[PDB]
């Protein structure tokens, strides 16, 4: 996980748990201890500026891989990346896990681009509860104007009425 | 309760059907089973409950319940008790069940 | 061996009030007494699970609760019960319960 | 002491 | 030769060593654990994708030979075999012949086994079905 | 300075009763006493008036949790020891040491947690996959803090009041700089 | 038992890639050669 985060290519905890059968508590404690001793060795040796490489969220780096798992086109992926970037401004979902934020942004832009993929398929592919995805879409329906890229709706490729209401 | 009545009926019938071989293995007379059933029925009738046809320390005519629990979970105040296979004697009236969801809040 | 709870019930106390008479009359020995009580407990446990279909559930306020020797004791007060509906208000109710794990 | 697992062609 | 290899020889190589059986003996000191297990992993049909590439971040996209030459990639396609898992159990009675039965754990399921490099203008390659204008669009010389 | 003082919600303390205790009898005779030796090697009791919970061990060691103030924990330990006196054991009260004082508060503004984790990276560990709160480990005093997007702050690991209060007073300027909207 | 750990796809991938990148055919040299692009007839 540290090697994935350092190369700006970070996977999630679920990925590493899918490969390595390790309990969540011991893996988190081990990650914390190794981050502490890595910072200590950096201070003792060559000091390294983090510049958002040990970032806990890193939700911009999950959008292309998660869109590839669903077989989405690129413009859906960049719209989802913009939506996930603008989701940080929303204080109601700022505490959500970045996997859930990425998934609800992807699902919002799937409904925006009329891609025929159901919430059940997104939940099955990315192992997020369908109720969680539906609640995230419901809580993001009030902020439709800020999340959707203004230049996309300006060019007319997508329109805000395509999103079903709650 | 007629359901408790037939439950107690099959209790007394199964007991007096099963005790007989123990009484014969003990060698005592067969009348010791019949009068036992008779006095058991007289005491159930004089119990007058069920119809028949025959400073912090712990220290009959009491509402109690005897049962078997599958899982009991505790929260800050609430108590889930999933009791099973019990008999009740509240208000001098007998009841029988298979499941019991007991919820009570801890003060 | 199995659990021993139903002696405190109406049929149980009626039976243990009748075996004491035969104890006093010199009709039953001690060994026969607790083996007939054990087989009565086995009989009531085995036929109380198969051929009954009633239901009960209780809401209330528990006063004193305890778990020792693998039994659960509850003293719930101001409690209302429902059978299968009919509602009964009970001022105080005592619960004694055991595990489904077999002893010995 | 017996081998726990073995190959089967 | 390459089309013969992809169309027929890959399945033959898969089917020649498809079954993989591991017999776990009972190894029982007492007769309580006199059960022997037999785990079988069997490969089935092999599937080949169109040529593709996975990047660092995990996004996988269709790879065309012009991009593979420029980015120093390998023009390859994925191989996926169907794997069925069999678990057998037998009562290990000495003298009595073992008779194994399924415990209905027959879980089966394409699994990725590797990347076969694709010869250009072969049947798996994108350029085989491309017309002259399609080749000019892909910056491939006709 | 800060306009709000944190309020305590749990104080964990210990008492040495100084006598070997038979956990079998204290479970049967005390009212709210739970003893499951397979599950746990102690007896759990709780009494209503301080809303606390005592873990009593065979060696006479005692743990009191759930108290709001140190006087409340002292009174709770007093009454549990009085229960042990009334149950038939010579449990002399010997010492009372409070180990944990966890208190919560609210700064009443949203917090940018990723920026706080990036800036004070030597004391912070933000992993929103596991837990949605930031773990800030102050070196002086040794108080750990759970920081949230709603502004709720949980200060944990204090021995008396003058660690959690100054921990909040020191953590307020480094959270006032991070504001959302 | 993890199937992702059971089947190491890098074995097949690296074996084919190594035997095609180098001329070595095993584990015969010169089997794979860099294609000549001096002229079309070449």
């Amino acid at each position: 996980l540290i090697g994935c985060r350092r190369a700006e290519v970070a996977r999630t905890f679920k990925e590493i748990q899918s490969l390595i059968h390790v309990k969540t508590k011991e893996f988190g404690k081990t990650l914390n201890i190794m981050k502490n001793i890595l910072r200590g060795k950096s201070e003792d040796g060559f000091l390294k500026i983090d510049t958002d490489n040990m970032s806990g969220a890193q939700n911009l780096t999950y959008i292309p891989r998660f869109c590839s798992h669903l077989g989405l086109p690129m413009q859906v992926t960049t719209s989802a990346e913009y939506t996930a970037k603008k989701c940080k401004e929303i204080k109601e979902i700022a505490g959500k896990s970045p996997i859930t934020i990425a998934v609800v942004s992807i699902y919002l832009n799937i409904l925006l681009f009329q891609i025929p993929i159901t919430a059940a398929k997104v939940g099955q592919t990315l192992q997020v509860t369908e109720g969680t995805i539906k609640s995230g879409y419901k809580i993001l329906y009030e902020h439709r104007d800020k999340l959707v890229d203004p230049q996309l709706i300006a060019n007319g490729v997508v329109s805000l009425d395509n999103l079903p209401g709650v | 309760n007629a359901e408790a009545s037939r439950v107690y009926e099959i209790i007394v019938e199964s007991v007096v059907n099963e005790v007989r071989e123990d009484f014969e293995n003990a060698g005592i007379d067969e009348q010791t089973l019949q009068d036992l059933k008779n006095i058991w029925q007289k005491k159930l009738t004089e119990t007058k409950v069920t119809t028949f046809s025959w400073d912090y320390l712990i220290s009959p005519d009491e509402n109690l319940m005897l049962c078997l629990y599958d899982k009991v979970t505790r929260t800050k105040a609430r108590w889930k008790c999933s009791l099973k296979d019990g008999v009740v004697t509240i208000n001098r009236n007998d009841y029988t069940f298979q499941k019991a969801q007991v919820e009570a809040e801890w003060v | 061996g199995y659990y021993e709870l139903y002696r405190r019930s109406t049929i149980g106390n009626s039976l243990v009030d009748a075996l004491d008479t035969l104890i006093s009359d010199g009709r039953i020995e001690a060994s026969l007494a607790m083996r007939v009580l054990e087989t009565f407990d086995k009989v009531v446990a085995e036929t109380l699970k198969d051929n009954t279909q009633s239901k009960l559930t209780v809401k209330g306020n528990l006063d004193t609760y305890g778990f020792c020797d693998d039994v659960w004791t509850f003293i719930v007060k101001n409690c209302q019960v429902t059978v299968e509906q009919s509602v009964i208000s009970v001022d105080k109710l005592r619960i004694v319960a055991c595990n489904s794990k077999k002893s010995e | 002491l017996r081998r726990k697992t073995r190959q089967l062609k | 030769s390459f089309n013969q290899f992809v169309d027929y020889t890959l399945q033959d190589i898969i089917c020649e060593d498809s079954t993989l059986i591991l017999e776990q003996l009972a190894q029982h000191t007492t007769e309580s654990d006199n059960i022997s297990r037999k785990y079988e992993i069997s490969f089935g049909k092999i599937y080949v994708t169109k040529p593709m590439v996975n990047e660092s971040d995990g996004v996988t996209h269709a790879l065309y030979p012009q991009e593979a030459r420029l980015r120093n990639l390998t023009y390859s396609s994925g191989l996926f075999v169907d794997v069925k898992k069999r678990t057998y159990e037998a009562i290990d009675v000495p003298g009595r012949e073992l008779k194994y039965e399924l415990i209905a754990e027959e879980s089966e399921g394409k699994v990725f086994i590797g990347r076969l490099p694709i010869m250009l203008r072969s049947k798996n390659c994108y350029l085989s079905e491309a017309t002259e204008s399609d080749l000019y669009k892909l910056k491939e010389c006709p | 300075t800060s306009g709000i003082v944190p309020t305590l919600q749990n104080i964990v303390a210990t008492v040495t009763l100084g006598c070997r205790l038979d956990l079998k009898t204290v479970a049967l005779h005390a009212r709210n006493a739970e003893y499951n030796p397979k599950r746990f090697a102690a007896v759990i009791m709780r009494i209503r008036e301080p809303k606390t919970t005592a873990l009593i061990f065979a060696s006479g060691k005692m743990v009191v949790t759930g108290a709001k103030s140190e006087d409340d924990s002292k009174l709770a330990s007093r009454k549990y020891a009085r229960i042990i006196q009334k149950i038939g054991f010579a449990a002399k009260f010997t010492d009372f040491k409070i180990q944990n004082i966890v208190g919560s508060c609210d700064v009443k503004f949203p917090i940018r947690l990723e920026g706080l984790a990036f800036s004070h990276g030597t004391f912070s560990s933000y992993e929103p996959e596991l837990f949605p709160g930031l773990i800030y480990r102050m070196v002086k005093p040794k108080i750990v803090l759970l920081i949230f997007v709603s502004g709720k702050i949980v200060l944990t690991g204090a021995k008396q009041r003058e660690e959690i209060y100054q921990a909040f007073e020191a953590i307020y300027p480094v959270l006032s700089e991070f504001r959302k909207m | 038992f993890n199937m992702k750990l059971a089947i190491n796809a890098k074995t097949i991938t690296s074996g084919l890639k190594y035997a095609l990148a180098t001329g070595n055919w095993g584990e015969r040299a010169g089997v794979s050669q860099v294609l000549n692009r001096y002229t079309y007839s070449s």
